[PDB]
RNA sequence: AAGAACCUUACCUGGUCUUGACAUCCACGGAAGUUUUCAGAGAUGAGAAUGUGCCUUCGGGAACCGUGAGACAGGUGCUGC
RNA sequence: CCGGCCGGGAACUCAAAGGAGACUGCCAGUGAUAAACUGGAGGAAGGUGGGGAUGACGUCAAGUCAUCAUGGCCCUUACGACCAGGGCUACACACGUGCUACAAUGGCGCAUACAAAGAGAAGCGACCUCGCGAGAGCAAGCGGACCUCAUAAAGUGCGUCGUAGUCCGGAUUGGAGUCUGCAACUCGACUCCAUGAAGUCGGAAUCGCUAGUAAUCGUGGAUCAGAAUGCCACGGUGAAUAC
């Protein structure tokens, strides 16, 4: 797709990444950056991604790959 | 021998020689009619060798630079009937009559603040 | 305007052609600055006029814009009552100005091609003087004078 | 892209050319400024006119 | 040869110096070019009046940068050093290149 | 003929026929006729039968017509099956492209509503 | 407003500090500073390294940092009637 | 090497320093003879030459306590300060101010050609090579009448399209890419391929403009990491009508 010759991620969730990948998962872990890019390796994984006032439950699958943590939590409220 | 005139208009800079000769139309080291002189200043230029005379008493030498088409046309028309004095200027005084012994003065207005061109005002609601 | 005269250059002659009422015509005609397109749109125009006609230069349009002039002009007044027309005898410089006026405004009416053609076919109409120029022309003597001492 | 070099973002990201915002000098107005005397505009205009700024001058063209 | 181009906000100032280098050099040698004029450059600003609001009016200011060239094509090197340093060059300034 | 296409592109200049066809804009269009061999001037139906049988064989190589929309389709569908906002933004019908709605949704939100 | 991705940005939900982000002022200890780390979203707290310099009158002092004290600092807060 | 290129000429252009000229002055007529006016003369420029700068006494207890200063009032372990993410870009709507269209004086293709004003060192970046292009790698020259951005477009010459939602028009949306930056996720620009809504000229009503103007096509700057259809600046083409 965009951004050129591959995508950034964020360096102090990746430590609690490779816990959650080594030990498999166990729970939303709550994230204040939803900046990462989605790779392989967070595929199958229970995440929580900030919305600006609640980390967003995102249970992470196949296709994600295509997708930053950010995409999926809703930032403004609606009637 | 050489009769020089300058001229200029809408700071198109031209410089204009005559001597006696059946005389080609040269600019630039080009012919005017090479440079499309079927349209480009197309009767325009050759003012002088049209009211007071005919064209084939002078050989002419041009060199013209800025400007467009209308824009190239004016510094060399001007230098033209100034170079037009083969035996005396005489003939200033009937081109006088028909006003090519005097430029046209006129330039680009200015932008100014709060106008979309130079006198075009914006619309404004109410009132 | 009310107090100061008004009095404007007379415009350049067309080259060779030497019709200045014709340089005065392309520059009624003319579309946004775009005197280039306008000389290449009146000189095709007039061989095309010519050419079906079968006539002349000069007096072609010429001919064609004649019965299309009026004497007389409408103008909007009021001194008593709710508003008159009131019938006022043309200037002849304005006369031919409003030939020309109308021709531009009915060669864009027109069901025809590209401009050169409709332009010729408009003056084709009316120097057989039958078609949009001759209505509009043959309308204003019919409205003066149901209305004539107005100023 | 490379190996641990990317990953590099340790930096405190007031390393960018994103960060600082050029605020005028004088009264810290984040609007206006000309880079030129590196204040804003109204400044300017207040040193000018009280013929400090050297060989500054109004405009007639 | 070795070159002088100057830099002014005053025209008659600039004008001085240029008088000054050219007095100077054939006194204690000779051989310069006099000023060469050179096109000027105009900084053009325009900038909004108001504390607040009031977009329509504006005030426009320019700073005049008046340039000129002096050459000298000078052989005497000894008396060189003499035209050079010396000078304070209608304090106003002024660059010097071989 | 329908040029193994489903569209037939009668009575065009072959340039303008094999824009026609739904997949092939103009760009593809040069390429195609180009590898063909075939000049874009002549009118496309008139043309003699090997060379449209050419053009029949070369317009089958890039996906086109109503396999191209099944292919978007799905991946649109897939999207907004996810629960991304880029996703949710088709199933609410208001602009993915993250064009303004204040003012301006009016192609894709569509005609004045009470 | 001559430039809202963070910063800008003032506001919100969150994480923090309270002589503070910045002045003026004392004491006490420490060169300033250049390296690296763990835990944290970061601010940050909590580290190990190292360095330990121009004036000196041998109680120092200026450049400058950290800690603490009280006088205080601060406010795009309010009032353009 | 017949390219202003290299002697040279500095004539001449341009530039920028300094100056001249136009003052109702020259004449006639008209006008209370005066003031003034009309017309003509001569003259490159004639009746305030054109533009710009230049804004009377005073009006709206106008606007601005968020540029700043500041009387008074208030909070001062919070209304201060620091930091992360979010918001300021939402959307059944209404309006203002702009851009782009609805085309044939035009679209689309090839060839061909005159500018004017700028800006530039954590910059601008030729040239050369590489890439579908956006762009990428290597990299001179110049702090600028030199070098760079930078190859001005409308226009003009030929050819195609022919009245159609079109070889018009671009919305929207898909896929695949490039560029900046710690960062393109809400929330950037830009490229390529594909898709080809609306619109076939807009009600009542209303705005601008008297000459290099209106109109129309390009270029540039400030702002600036990256950010424009805005604003600010420059020129090309260039009118109509004013009883």
């Amino acid at each position: 797709r965009s951004l050129k010759k591959g995508p950034f991620i964020d360096l102090h969730l990746l430590k609690k990444v490779e816990k959650a990948v080594e030990s498999g998962d166990k729970k939303p872990l709550r994230t204040w950056s939803r900046r990462s890019t989605i790779f392989p390796n967070m595929i199958g994984l229970t995440i929580a991604v900030h919305n600006g006032r609640q980390h967003v439950p995102v249970f992470v699958t196949d296709e994600m790959v295509g997708h930053k943590l950010g995409e999926f939590a809703p930032t403004r409220t609606y009637r | 021998n050489q009769y020089y005139g300058t001229g200029r208009r809408k700071s198109s800079a031209a410089r204009v020689f005559i001597k006696p000769g059946n005389g080609k139309i040269v600019i630039n080291q080009r012919s005017l009619e090479q440079y499309f002189g079927r349209e480009t200043a197309r009767m325009v230029v050759r003012q002088p060798l049209e009211l007071v005379d005919m064209v084939e008493k002078l050989d002419l030498y041009i060199t013209v630079k800025g400007g467009g088409i209308s824009g190239q046309a004016g510094a060399i028309r001007h230098g033209i009937t100034r170079a037009l004095m083969e035996y005396d200027e005489s003939l200033r005084s009937e081109l006088r009559k028909a006003g090519f012994v005097t430029r046209d003065a006129r330039q680009v207005e200015r932008k100014k603040v709060g106008l979309r061109k130079a006198r075009r005002r914006p619309q404004f609601s109410k009132r | 305007p009310r107090r100061r005269v008004i009095g404007q250059r007379k415009i350049l002659p067309d080259p060779k052609f030497g019709s200045e009422l014709l340089a005065k015509f392309v520059n009624i005609l003319m579309v946004d600055g775009k005197k280039s397109t306008a000389e290449s749109i009146v000189y095709s125009a007039l061989e095309t006029l010519a050419q079906r006609s079968g006539k002349s230069e000069l007096e072609a349009f010429e001919v064609a814009l004649e019965n299309v002039r009026p004497t007389v002009e409408v103008k909007s007044r009021r001194v008593g009552g709710s508003t008159y027309q009131v019938p006022v005898e043309v200037r002849p410089v304005r006369r031919n100005a409003l030939a020309m006026r109308w021709i531009v405004e009915a060669a864009r009416k027109r069901g025809d091609k590209s401009m050169a053609l409709r332009l010729a076919n408009e003056l084709s109409d009316a120097a057989e003087n039958k078609g949009t120029a001759v209505k509009k022309r043959e309308d204003v003597h019919r409205m003066a004078e149901a209305n004539k001492a107005f100023a | 892209r490379w190996n641990a070099v990317l990953k590099l973002q340790t930096l405190p990201r007031d390393s960018s050319p994103s960060r600082q915002r050029n605020r005028c000098r004088q009264t810290g107005r984040p609007h206006g400024f000309l880079r030129k005397f590196g204040l804003s505009r109204i400044k300017v205009r207040e040193a000018a006119m009280r013929g400090e700024i050297p060989g500054l001058k109004k405009a007639s063209w | 040869r070795i070159r002088i181009r100057l830099k002014a906000f005053d025209h008659r100032l600039i004008d001085q110096a240029t008088a000054e280098i050219v007095e100077t050099a054939k006194r204690t040698g000779a051989q310069v070019r006099g000023p060469i004029p050179l096109p000027t450059r105009k900084e053009r600003f325009t900038v909004l009046i108001s504390p607040h609001v009031n977009k329509d009016a504006r005030d426009q200011y320019e700073i005049r940068t008046h340039l000129r060239l002096v050459d000298i094509v000078e052989p005497t090197e000894k008396t060189v050093d003499a035209l050079m340093r010396l000078d304070l060059a209608a304090g106003v300034d002024v660059q010097i290149s071989l | 003929a329908r040029i193994a296409g489903i569209n037939i592109p009668d009575h065009k200049h072959a340039v303008i026929a094999l824009t026609s066809i739904y997949g092939v804009g103009k760009t593809r269009s040069k390429a195609i006729l180009a590898a063909a061999g075939i000049a874009e001037d002549v009118k496309i139906s008139e043309l003699s039968e090997g060379q449209i049988d050419t053009l029949r064989d070369e317009v089958a190589k890039f996906v086109v017509e109503g396999d191209l929309r099944r292919e978007i389709s799905m991946s649109i569908k897939r999207l907004m099956d996810l629960g991304c906002y880029r996703g949710l933004r088709h199933r609410r019908g208001l602009p993915v492209r993250g064009q303004r709605t204040k003012t301006n949704a009016r192609t894709r939100k569509g005609p004045r509503k009470p």
